[PDB]
């Protein structure tokens, strides 16, 4: 009970439904489910054709070029949970490029874990602003949907009364279903993680999303964490061990399960049968235990790797000693950084180089966590060890307080970094101890950090003169040693209420410093009485193509008026 | 030239003494 | 400043590649 | 035969008209 | 991959043929 | 007679006036003359103090920092024309940093033939809008003026009444002085080369500027082109050779001259007594004539010379061979194109290399004439035999039709050249035929030619349908070989009442091409009846780090309405 | 857009160094 | 003394102060 059915590990099928027969009493797949690329089907090749034994899916199901196809209420009536261990970009449900494809009917779908959903080029599809996806996932900013039959606003994608919730979200009441028969579920607010029943109440404390009974372990739907034999558990009692994050089994299960690649040959640990051990770790001849030893690596294909989702980053889940080189390339449009973090570099070394190309939304560098050298026994072609280009929010590389990094051959090589400013770029050289090495144009010194103003020198207002319509500073006149290098004084003004956050003036006449009176200052008569204001001013200077003298600014201050 | 040592480095009395004649 | 979009019809393309990169090589075995 | 560059939907109709029958499987390992 | 050949150069019906069976 | 004092070749005067009496008596310097850094002065040091003996001046004139002076109408009443063979940045007066300096009364100042005049920081001078510079100057528009008495408008620089032409220039009447007494000299639109007499009867043929009587070549003042004894003339006779474009002298003058350096040894060649003798060419012992003969090389210190104006080209008149390396830098704001030309490289190699570095008003190449070949054999840092840098106005190499280009070593380097398309950088590198040889990033790829579309390929419009409030274009859609890199047509309109010379359309579905239904079109509502409109289009595309595909435009066009 | 007259400031400025580097060696002969 | 990097005026009048007189003669060759 609670998985009359069987598990039948994924396969994927192509070009007609002759094997589908294959996967039809199983209750839960383990792995992935595809279906794509049947041309030659017809509408009446579903209405004989059902399976409501699957119920929850590991990992991801994709859906590809099938034609005559409209719905998917009768191929799966009871898929209810996508965990989502192996995803797909980020996605663990593909619906894509489905000719016919118009509705989906996927009520019972109740939670995905982890991972989002894609929608594309699917002509035909409507019902689409009737599901909330919040209820189901959590990261809703992650799924992308255009090219569709909503896009052309023709459906009216309606249910004839009450039912279905009709739940404001932006603008008013959006009623919620799957077809015009089928609504979308709602539990209660109290009920939330593992579902509820059919008049309201919660289920069990192991139950997730549907349960057969009210509070009931043995008559759930689907185990929020665990299985184990009519009863989802919250873990593993003895001798009794985890497998693939869904169920416990005995030594002996996963003692012959390593008996068959005579392909993931297991081991156990904590508790948990496991695919292989992480460093300083061995093997076990009586019982495949992660045992301690003295002294990983995951040596690559052609020594490299283009990394660019989830799915490119658990293939290096684990990894210590990374026998190759590294391109990390995120056309993205959104953070990845803790998914990207919570499997990744746990290393020090990288025998070749690394190399950043155009990702767009990597801020920062700190998900590599315990990283501290590069070999480089191979380099970027032009004889670089390391490679930027192109990250348009790339700010921080590391904090360079207890981060540290040693470089052995190779150089840097920077472009094009509009928020990268130069100083933590020496500060990377000096941590580097590689600073004799760098020619010219190693740094693009035109393009990085030219958005905003950064390095060192900093104003400093001397006079405050303010009135209900006057506002006057004074500051201390600062000069770069080429004194003819300062043009003038941008000054940048506004209004701020809350304090979570254009004019310019020309300098003043240098000519001593005994008695320099030549205290700048501006008038402002833009004024509204009793108002908080905001006034910050930057230096605006000559470029040099030397060691420019990097040019100050002001802090943010608040000034109220009158 | 001249910036290259009154701007570029800086000039000492010394330097400077080679222009007093 | 619009600059996002203009990836973003790249990061389109890079899903429509990566598509066809899993149908494209699994039938030559020979 | 068209001597072209090729991607997308297009790419998919080229690679249709020239599978015809069964044309790929996927048995990497079973 | 694919569009190393079918986009960066152009495929044959030959090599089109290791993707028939 | 016309010339009664000496010449008292050009000397330059230091700290105090005691060395000014020995430039007293002489009537026309050749050379130049240089009065700077006398701050021990007094105003009362000049009223015992003139020099109406000088005229004419060949070349140049420098003030700077000399105090107590207020003007120059005693120390140089009579200095009349300047001839400027030797320049000063493309200037031959220099009226610099002058302290109490207030005015000039340089009325006897009729004609500067080569050159301009340059004024700054000058903090008591006025009179200056009473000053045609177009009268005295050919190119007006290379007169720099700024940091002045003038800059804070106070000045009444006027005269009592009629007498000093009142003439319209830009507004209104200028009336036209020097001091409050002299006026600006107005010959008539007759007498304009060689000047005019008193009551503005013209001079005679060969006088320049001023005459003592009208029409007489034996009364003139100054020459226009030649002197001989009282008469100014078109050309040296027999047995008199021309010297330094101002006068005829005889075979034993220019022949004693060159027994004085045992420097500027001196040769005779086409009856001119000159320095040198160009290629090709020999001396004489008999008479130091320029023969011919079977087989220049311009030396330069340290292999480099920084080329920056006039003054440092005709170092390089007339140069063959340049045994060194050039760096071309202008910070300019004015093409010196023509005056560069007339100078340069008459030659064909460079044994260094060429590097032009932040230039600004080079839009061309074609000033160099005859160059063939760069041997490279010092190369720029870096291993460059050519360079390019931050050119805001280069758009053309060369014709490639006949100027040819060899180069033995070193590889080329563009950045910053927002003119500059790719298109003749490709075909440099096929004419150098060293295109075996260019890393990456020797051609920035995203800055050069990057301020209008360029390249190769054309739109051309298949159907044009108008109205007085309709406009409707069709062309033939257009597909580089990745056919998602098309992005958009960026449509480009006005209006055009003479033709001496904004809307984004999204691409239609390719699908296919044996009818590929999909020219692309807009419609326009914004249309005036009767009216020349000017429109044409441009394809916005994706940009690839690749060998990108160009990309087309169209032609522009022009349509009437109803 | 206006970035010639942040040129032309330092066309000024090369001004003021070549009058300087024409004042400064004429007298060093030792 | 100032240790500081000059041009300019400031150069000018620092040059001025170290000459006070004669300073500096134009014989390069005579
Ligand atoms: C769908 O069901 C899950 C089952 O609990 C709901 O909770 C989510 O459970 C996962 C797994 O326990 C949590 O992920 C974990 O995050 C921690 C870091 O906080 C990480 O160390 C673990 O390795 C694991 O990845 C997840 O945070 C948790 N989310 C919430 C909001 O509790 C999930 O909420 C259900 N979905 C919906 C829409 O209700
Ligand atoms: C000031 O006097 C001169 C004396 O003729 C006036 O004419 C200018 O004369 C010079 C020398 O003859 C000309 O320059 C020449 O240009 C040719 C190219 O056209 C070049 O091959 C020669 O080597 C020489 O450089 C100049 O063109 C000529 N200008 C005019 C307008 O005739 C001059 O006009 C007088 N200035 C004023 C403001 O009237
Ligand atoms: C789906 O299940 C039916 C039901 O039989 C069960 O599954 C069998 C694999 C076996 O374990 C039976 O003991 C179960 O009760 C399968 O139909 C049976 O198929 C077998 C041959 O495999 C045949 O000998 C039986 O007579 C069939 N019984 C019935 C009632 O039809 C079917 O094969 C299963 N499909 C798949 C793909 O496994
Ligand atoms: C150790 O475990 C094996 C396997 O467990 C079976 O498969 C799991 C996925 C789960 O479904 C368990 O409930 C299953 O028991 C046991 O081998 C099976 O034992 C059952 C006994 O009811 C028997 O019906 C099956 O035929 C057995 N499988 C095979 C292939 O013969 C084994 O009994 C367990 N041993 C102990 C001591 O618990
Ligand atoms: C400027 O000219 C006066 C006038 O004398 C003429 O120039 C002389 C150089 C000489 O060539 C005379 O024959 C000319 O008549 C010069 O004053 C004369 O100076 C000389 C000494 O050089 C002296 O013997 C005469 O007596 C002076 N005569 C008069 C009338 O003063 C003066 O020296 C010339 N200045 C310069 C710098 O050459
Ligand atoms: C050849 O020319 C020389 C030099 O000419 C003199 O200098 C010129 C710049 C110009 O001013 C001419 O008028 C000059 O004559 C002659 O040598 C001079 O001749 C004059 C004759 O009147 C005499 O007074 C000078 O003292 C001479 N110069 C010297 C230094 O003694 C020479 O006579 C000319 N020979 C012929 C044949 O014409
Ligand atoms: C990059 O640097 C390496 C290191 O010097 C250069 O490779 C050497 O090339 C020479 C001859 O080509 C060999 O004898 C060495 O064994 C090479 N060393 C290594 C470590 O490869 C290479 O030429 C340089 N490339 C560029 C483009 O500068
Ligand atoms: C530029 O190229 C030259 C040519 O190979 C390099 O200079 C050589 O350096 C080696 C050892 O340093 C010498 O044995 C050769 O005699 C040099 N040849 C010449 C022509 O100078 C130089 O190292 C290269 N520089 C860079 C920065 O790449
Ligand atoms: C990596 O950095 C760790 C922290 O650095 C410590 O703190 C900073 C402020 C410095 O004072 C540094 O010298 C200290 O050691 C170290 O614990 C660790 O040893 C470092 N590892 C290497 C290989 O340098
Ligand atoms: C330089 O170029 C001159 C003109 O080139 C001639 O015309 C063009 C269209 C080509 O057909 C070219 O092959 C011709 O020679 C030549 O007269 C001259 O020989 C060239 N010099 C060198 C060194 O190549
Ligand atoms: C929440 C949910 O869908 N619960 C379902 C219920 O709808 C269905 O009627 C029942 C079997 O009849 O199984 C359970
Ligand atoms: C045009 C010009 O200035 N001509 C002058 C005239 O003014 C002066 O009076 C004369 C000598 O008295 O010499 C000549
Ligand atoms: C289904 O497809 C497989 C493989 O493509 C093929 O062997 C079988 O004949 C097909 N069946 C039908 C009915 O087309
Ligand atoms: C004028 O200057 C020269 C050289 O600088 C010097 O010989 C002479 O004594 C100075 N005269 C006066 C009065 O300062």
């Amino acid at each position: 009970h609670l998985y009359p059915g069987e598990v039948c590990p994924g396969m994927d099928i192509r070009n007609n439904l002759t094997r589908l027969h294959e996967l039809e009493n199983c209750s839960v797949i383990e792995g992935h489910l595809q279906i794509l690329l049947m041309f030659k089907t017809r509408p009446e090749d579903f209405r004989d054709l059902s399976f409501p034994k699957l119920i929850m899916i590991t990992d991801y199901l994709l859906l590809f070029r099938v034609y005559g196809l409209e719905s998917l209420k009768d191929l799966f009536p009871n898929l209810t949970v996508i965990r989502g261990s192996r995803l797909f970009f980020n996605y663990a449900l593909v619906i894509f490029e489905m000719v016919h494809l118009k509705e989906l009917g996927l009520y019972n779908l109740m939670n995905i874990t982890r991972g989002s959903v894609r929608i594309e080029k699917n002509n035909e599809l409507c019902y689409l602003a009737t599901i909330d996806w919040s209820r189901i996932l959590d990261s809703v900013e992650d799924n992308h949907i255009v090219l569709n039959k909503d896009d052309n606003e023709e459906c009216g994608d309606i249910c004839p009364g009450t039912n279905c919730p009709a739940t404001v979200i932006n603008g008013q009441f959006v009623e919620r279903c799957w077809t015009h028969s089928h609504c979308q579920k709602v539990c209660p607010t109290i009920c939330k993680s593992h579902g509820c029943t059919a008049e309201g109440l919660c289920c069990h404390s192991e139950c997730l999303g549907n349960c057969s009974q009210p509070d009931d372990p043995t008559k759930c739907v689907a185990c929020r964490n665990f299985y184990l034999d009519g009863r989802c558990v919250e873990t593993c009692p003895p001798p009794y061990y985890h497998f693939q994050d869904w169920r416990c089994v005995n030594f002996s299960f996963c003692q012959d399960l390593h008996h068959k690649c005579k392909c993931h040959q297991y081991v156990i640990h904590n508790n948990k049968c496991i695919p292989e051990c992480p460093s300083g770790y061995t093997m076990n001849s009586s019982n495949l235990l992660c045992t301690p030893c003295l002294g990983k690596v995951c040596h690559l294909l052609e020594g490299e790797k283009t990394i660019d989702s989830v799915t490119s980053a658990q293939e290096l889940r684990g990894c210590t000693v990374i026998n190759g080189s590294l391109i990390i390339n995120i056309r993205g449009g959104n953070n990845l950084a803790a998914e990207l973090e919570a499997n990744l570099g746990l290393i020090e070394e990288i025998s070749g180089y690394l190399k950043i190309r155009r990702s767009y939304a990597l801020v920062s560098l700190s998900f590599f966590r315990k990283l501290r050298l590069i070999r480089g026994e191979t380099l970027e072609i032009g004889n670089y060890s390391f490679y930027a280009l192109d990250n348009q929010n790339l700010r921080q590389l590391w904090d360079w307080s207890k981060h540290n990094l040693t470089i052995t051959q190779g150089k840097l090589f920077f472009h094009y970094n509009p928020k990268l400013c130069l100083s933590e770029i020496h500060k990377m050289e000096e941590v580097s101890g590689t600073k004799g090495r760098q020619e010219r144009n190693d740094i693009a010194l035109k393009t990085n950090g030219d958005q905003a103003s950064c390095e060192n020198e900093l104003l400093k207002f001397s006079y405050i003169r303010t009135s209900f319509d006057k506002i006057l500073l004074r500051w201390e006149p600062y000069w770069p040693p080429d004194f003819r290098d300062l043009l003038g004084f941008m000054l940048f003004y506004k209004e701020a209420p809350y304090q979570n956050v254009v004019v310019d003036i020309d300098p003043p006449l240098r000519s001593n410093d005994p008695k320099s009176q030549n205290h700048p200052g501006w008038l402002m008569r833009g004024l509204k009485p009793w108002t908080q204001y905001a006034i910050f001013v930057k230096t605006l200077v000559t470029f040099s193509d030397e060691r420019r003298t990097y040019g100050a600014k002001s802090d943010i201050i608040y000034v109220q008026t009158d | 030239g001249i910036v290259e040592q009154c701007c570029t480095s800086i000039c000492s009395l010394y330097q400077l003494e080679n222009y007093c004649n | 400043q619009i600059l996002k979009e203009l990836e973003e019809s790249s990061f389109r393309k890079t899903f429509e590649d990566y598509l066809h990169n899993v149908v494209f090589v699994p039938r030559p075995s020979r | 035969f068209v001597n072209q560059h090729l991607c997308g939907s297009h790419l998919v109709e080229a690679l249709y008209l020239v599978c015809g029958e069964r044309g790929f499987f996927y048995t990497p390992k079973a």
